[PDB]
C-alpha cells in the first residue's frame, strides 16, 4: 500500500542498528544518513535505528542484516513501514536483564 | 585512582610533602592522556557525591587556603596529611598564585585514594569565574592551554557544593542566605554547579555571616544577600542546624565564632595581600561534634 | 657562593638580602610575598627572572636601570603603576598582568623582546601597543580597551592571542603576511581577516562566531584547530567545509541546538573521522 | 530482577 512500507532487503554490514539505503531511498524519504526512525514489524515490533545511505548497497529495498531481522522477528524482503522517531530521549531507569542461555558461559560481569 | 593515576597521585603527594615546610607555589603538573584521564575520573567520582556532602569524625577542617601550597603543607603537617585526617574547606580554596593547583591536585588524589579522608569547597576567592576568581582561570590560560582549561572547568562544576559535620555543623563558605529552603532542593541540585552572584549558593560563597541584617541584604560582593542573624537563626531553627562555617573573607583572628558560637568564622589566609595580615585558623572537629579553632600563622 | 636565583615567596620578612651580595641571582622571585619589594635591583646585573607577585609596594623599584634583564615578572602585583619599563629594549619576557596597574604604561618598544604581559590593570590605557616590529609571538588578550589600538603593523608574528579581550573593534588582521598561530576568541569581530592572506595557521578560534559557514575551510588542509566555542550554531556551512577536508585534528561546533538528540553527536562523530579531538570528548578516529 | 536499585555499570 504506502510507499513507506520499502522492502527488507539483506545489509552486507554486520551493524544491527544500520540498514543500507539507497539514494533514492535516503531521498525520496525524509531519510537521512543520521535519522533516528522508527520501523514497524509483525505483532507490534517497533524498533528505532539509524539509516545509512547506501545506493549501491540497495534497489529500492531495506537493506536488513539477519540480527535485525531476528530482533524484529520479520523475514527478508518484507514491506516495512519506517516513521521518525525523534521521541526517542534519554532512558531515567531502564531495567536490563540478560539471557540465561545466551549469558551461559560468559563469566563475570558480562 | 587507576595505575597511572594513582602513582601519580602518589608521586604528587611525596612532591607536596617535600614542598611542605617550605615556601608555596608547587604546581604538580601530570602527562597528557593520564591527566585527561585523571580529570575524567575525578568528575565522575565528585558528580557521584551529593551536593550535601556529610563529615567523617574526627576531621581537621581548615578554614581558607587561599591558593597556597604552603598554608595547605602546614594543614596536611599539624592537622593530620591525607589520607590519615579528613580535611574540609570552608571555601576560598583557591586564589591568586601558583599554588592552588597544587592544593587541587592534593585534594583530588587523596578524595581518590580516600574519599572519606579528603573534601573542599570554594567561595567568593575561588569561584569558577574569572569575574570573581581569576586565580585560576588566569593562571591556567597563563601556563597551559585551553582544552586542559576546559576540562578543569568542567570536573570543578561536576563537583559537590556542601557538608555537615555529623549534622552538626554546617561547612559552609561563608553566612546564610534567604534563598535557601531545604536539602531537598539541594541534593536535587547535582552536577553542574557555579557560585553565582545573587541568591543562596552565591550568598553562601560570596556572603559571610551577616548580623546587621535580618531575612536579607546586600553583601560584601555587591550582589551577594548576606542573611542576617534574624534569618541565621531561623534557618538553624527550622533545619535543627547548630553551627555554620564562614570563610572567605580576611580574618585578624582566623576563627571567629559568630552567632554566640554558631558561626566559626575560620580562615586559614595568612598575611592577605601582604598589606592585610589576617590570620590563619582552622575548625578541628573532634569525634563528638566538638568544634575546636585551630589558629594558624598570618 | 653567590645565588643564582632570588626567592621571596611568602617570605614574612620586610627585608631580603642576597639581591646585592649576590650578584649571580637571575631568579628574583617573589610571588605572593609578604614583603613590598625586592632591592638591589640594578645591583645584581646578571638577572634573567624577577618575579614579584602579590607584593604590598604601591610602586615599582629600578624598574628601568636593569638594562640586562631578561624576564620581568610583575605581574599579581598591588603596585599602584609600572613605569619605566620601556627603558629596558633587551628585556626579552615581561608578566606585568593581573595585578592593580592604575596606571599601565611603559610599554612604548623594545629593541630585544620577546614576551610581554602587562594586562589586566584597572585604566583601559595602551601606549604603542605595535610600535616594535622583531617579536615572532603575540598575546594581546585581555584587553582592557573597549576597542584594540594596533593589529595590522604585526606582519611578523607567527603566534596571535586575543582571546578574553574587551577590545570590540579588531581590524588589521589580514595585513600579516603569514602566522602560524591565530587566536581570535572574544575578538568582537563579525568575521575573521587573514583566512586568504595568512592561510599557514594550523589553528583557528571562532568563539560562537556570527558568520554562517567558515572563511574557506574546505580548502583549508592544514588547520589542525577548527574550534567554534559556544556555536548556536550559526549554520552547518561550515560543518560541512570543515568536512571536507581531512588534515584537522581539533573540531568544536561546539555546544549547537542540533546536539538534543543523542543519535545526532553518533552520527557527527561517525560521519567526522579525519578530526582526532572532538571539541570536547577527543574524537576516536 | 530490579529497577534503579543496583549500582549500575557506569562509564
Amino acid at each position: 500500500n504506502r510507499p513507506n512500507r520499502l522492502i527488507v532487503d539483506e545489509a552486507i554490514n554486520e551493524d544491527n542498528s544500520v540498514v543500507s539505503l539507497s539514494q533514492p531511498k535516503m531521498d525520496e524519504l525524509q531519510l537521512f544518513r543520521g535519522d533516528t526512525v522508527l520501523l514497524k514489524g509483525k505483532k507490534r515490533r517497533e524498533a528505532v535505528c539509524i539509516v545509512l545511505s547506501d545506493d549501491t548497497c540497495s534497489d529500492e529495498k531495506i537493506r536488513m542484516n539477519r540480527v535485525v531481522r531476528n530482533n524484529l522477528r520479520v523475514r527478508l524482503g518484507d514491506v516495512i513501514s519506517i516513521q521518525p522517531c525523534p521521541d526517542v530521549k534519554y532512558g531515567k531507569r531502564i531495567h536490563v536483564l540478560p539471557i540465561d542461555d545466551t549469558v551461559e558461559g560468559i563469566t563475570g560481569n558480562l | 585512582m587507576a595505575d597511572l593515576d594513582k602513582l601519580n597521585i602518589d608521586s604528587i603527594i611525596q612532591r607536596l610533602l617535600e614542598v611542605r615546610g617550605s615556601k608555596p607555589g608547587k604546581n604538580v603538573q601530570l602527562q597528557e592522556n593520564e591527566i585527561r584521564g585523571l580529570c575524567l575520573k575525578s568528575r565522575e567520582i565528585f558528580l557521584s557525591q551529593p551536593i550535601l556532602l556529610e563529615l567523617e569524625a574526627p576531621l581537621k577542617i581548615c578554614g581558607d587556603i587561599h591558593g597556597q601550597y604552603y598554608d595547605l603543607l602546614r594543614l596536611f603537617e599539624y592537622g593530620g596529611f591525607p589520607p590519615e585526617s579528613n580535611y574540609l574547606f570552608l571555601g576560598d580554596y583557591v586564589d591568586r598564585g601558583k599554588q592552588s593547583l597544587e592544593t587541587i591536585c592534593l585534594l583530588l588524589a587523596y578524595k581518590i585514594k580516600y574519599p572519606e579522608n579528603f573534601f573542599l569547597l570554594r567561595g567568593n576567592h575561588e569561584c569558577a569565574s574569572i569575574n570573581r576568581i581569576y586565580g585560576f582561570y588566569d593562571e591556567c590560560k597563563r601556563r597551559y592551554n585551553i582544552k586542559l582549561w576546559k576540562t578543569f572547568t568542567d570536573c570543578f562544576n561536576c563537583l559537590p557544593i556542601a557538608a555537615i559535620v555529623d549534622e552538626k555543623i554546617f561547612c559552609c563558605h561563608g553566612g546564610l542566605s534567604p534563598d535557601l529552603q531545604s536539602m531537598e532542593q539541594i541534593r536535587r541540585i547535582m552536577r553542574p554547579t557555579d557560585v553565582p552572584d545573587q541568591g543562596l549558593l552565591c550568598d553562601l560563597l560570596w556572603s559571610d555571616p551577616d548580623k546587621d541584617v535580618l531575612g536579607w541584604g546586600e553583601n560584601d560582593r555587591g550582589v551577594s544577600f548576606t542573611f542576617g542573624a534574624e534569618v541565621v537563626a531561623k534557618f538553624l531553627h527550622k533545619h535543627d542546624l547548630d553551627l555554620i562555617c564562614r570563610a572567605h573573607q580576611v580574618v585578624e583572628d582566623g576563627y571567629e565564632f559568630f552567632a554566640k558560637r554558631q558561626l566559626v568564622t575560620l580562615f586559614s589566609a595568612p598575611n592577605y595581600c601582604g598589606e592585610f595580615d589576617n590570620a590563619g585558623a582552622m575548625m578541628s572537629v573532634d569525634e563528638t561534634l566538638m568544634c575546636s579553632f585551630q589558629i594558624l600563622k598570618p | 657562593r653567590d645565588a643564582e636565583d632570588v626567592d621571596l615567596n611568602h617570605y614574612r620578612i620586610g627585608k631580603i638580602e642576597g639581591f646585592e651580595v649576590l650578584k649571580k641571582v637571575k631568579t628574583l622571585c617573589l610571588r605572593q610575598n609578604l614583603i613590598k619589594c625586592i632591592e638591589n635591583l640594578e645591583e645584581l646585573q646578571s638577572l634573567r627572572e624577577l618575579d614579584l607577585y602579590d607584593n604590598q609596594i604601591k610602586k615599582i623599584e629600578n624598574l628601568e636601570a636593569l638594562t640586562e634583564l631578561e624576564i620581568l615578572d610583575i605581574s599579581f602585583n598591588l603596585l599602584r603603576n609600572i613605569e619605566g619599563v620601556d627603558k629596558l629594549t633587551r628585556l626579552k619576557k615581561l608578566f606585568l598582568v593581573n595585578n592593580k596597574i592604575s596606571k599601565i604604561e611603559n610599554l612604548s618598544n623594545l629593541h630585544q623582546l620577546q614576551m610581554l604581559e602587562l594586562g589586566s590593570n584597572r585604566i583601559r590605557a595602551i601606549e604603542n601597543i605595535d610600535t616594535l616590529t622583531n617579536l615572532e609571538s603575540l598575546f594581546l588578550g585581555k584587553n582592557k580597551i573597549t576597542k584594540l589600538q594596533n593589529l595590522d603593523a604585526l606582519t611578523n608574528l607567527t603566534v596571535l592571542s586575543m582571546q578574553s579581550n574587551r577590545l570590540t573593534k579588531i581590524e588589521g588582521l589580514q595585513n600579516l603576511v603569514n602566522l602560524r598561530e591565530l587566536y581570535l576568541s572574544h575578538n568582537g569581530i563579525e568575521v575573521i581577516e587573514g583566512l586568504e592572506n595568512n592561510n599557514k595557521l594550523t589553528m583557528l578560534d571562532i568563539a560562537s562566531n556570527r558568520i554562517k559557514k567558515i572563511e574557506n575551510i574546505s580548502h583549508l588542509t592544514e588547520l589542525q584547530e577548527f574550534w567554534m566555542n559556544d556555536n548556536l550554531l550559526e549554520s552547518w556551512s561550515d560543518l560541512d567545509e570543515l568536512k571536507g577536508a581531512r588534515s584537522l585534528e581539533t573540531v568544536y561546533l561546539e555546544r549547537n541546538p542540533l546536539q538534543k538528540d543523542p543519535q545526532y553527536r553518533r552520527k557527527v562523530m561517525l560521519a567526522l573521522p579525519s578530526v582526532r579531538q572532538i571539541d570536547a570528548t577527543f574524537v576516536r578516529f | 530482577f530490579s529497577g534503579e536499585g543496583q549500582k549500575l555499570g557506569s562509564l
